């Protein structure tokens, strides 16, 4: 009941950025949060905007990927169940 | 679903 998580320490440091607070989350939070972070260090392509060029950011690093398509998620997914713990 | 879990707006 309510699956809180504590994100590793890169990850932790991106929501921060994205203007989270403390280290538990849920991982709903972290989605929010995730989303918020490429908004605001403006990731994703104005004119196609399920695209995320995360390369070189801390964010593609934890992705291991210069992009990804909202639309095709599953390194999300991958690096989520990496560096969220418990 | 994470997509599904980000949008219960
Ligand atoms: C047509 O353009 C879209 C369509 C869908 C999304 C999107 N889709 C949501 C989403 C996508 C995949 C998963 Cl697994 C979960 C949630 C969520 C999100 C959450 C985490 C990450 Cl790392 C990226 C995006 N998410 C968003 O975060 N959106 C949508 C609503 N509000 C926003 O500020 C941006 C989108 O996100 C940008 C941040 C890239 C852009």
């Amino acid at each position: 009941q309510i699956n809180q998580v504590r994100p590793k320490l890169p990850l932790l440091k991106i929501l921060h950025a994205a203007g989270a607070q403390g280290e538990m989350f849920t991982v709903k939070e972290v989605m929010h949060y995730l989303g918020q972070y490429i908004m605001v260090k403006q990731l994703y392509d104005q004119q196609e905007q399920h695209m995320v060029y995360c390369g070189g950011d801390l964010l593609g690093e934890l992705l291991g990927r210069q992009s990804f398509s909202v639309k095709d998620p599953s390194p999300l997914y991958d690096m989520l169940r990496k560096n969220l713990v418990t | 679903d994470l997509e599904n879990l980000y949008f219960q707006g």
